């Protein structure tokens, strides 16, 4: 919550979070490089062929 | 996961895995809690108190 993150949505999402609700602690190194691994539980639409 | 082929005379073995979220192995390591004999308490424990 402290950084600037990439605002990252599932676009295709059917009923549940659209970005990330867990703000897990990210990973700094001295080149300023960043590294975060956050879960999530996606609800995707997907179109089910029943055929 | 549910081993169904014995279902309802079935047994099962469910996992309970814990990690730190954030650290790795060299920042942060496990060990066992030892009884009041000294001896590793290697599983779950079960108090009966409780
Ligand atoms: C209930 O569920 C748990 C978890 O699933 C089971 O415990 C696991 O059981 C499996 C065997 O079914 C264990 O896997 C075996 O581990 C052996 C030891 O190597 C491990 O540990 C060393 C430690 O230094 C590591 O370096 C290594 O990478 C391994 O993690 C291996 O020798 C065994 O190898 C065999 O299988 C592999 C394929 O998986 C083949 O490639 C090999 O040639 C060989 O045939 C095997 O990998 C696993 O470690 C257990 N996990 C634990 C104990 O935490 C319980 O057995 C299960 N209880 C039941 C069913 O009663």
């Amino acid at each position: 919550e402290k950084i600037w993150r990439p605002d990252l949505v599932l676009y295709n999402n059917a009923d549940g979070d659209f970005a990330i609700v867990k703000f897990t602690k990210v990973l700094l190194q001295y080149t300023g490089h960043i590294t975060w691994t956050p879960p999530a539980i996606f609800k995707s639409y997907c179109e089910i062929i029943v055929t | 996961a549910v081993e169904v082929t014995y279902f309802p005379f079935d047994w099962q073995n469910c996992s309970l895995i814990f990690r730190s979220q954030t650290y790795n192995a060299e920042e942060v390591e496990f060990t066992f809690a030892v009884d009041n004999d000294g001896k590793t308490i290697n599983k779950i424990d079960i108090d009966t108190e409780a």
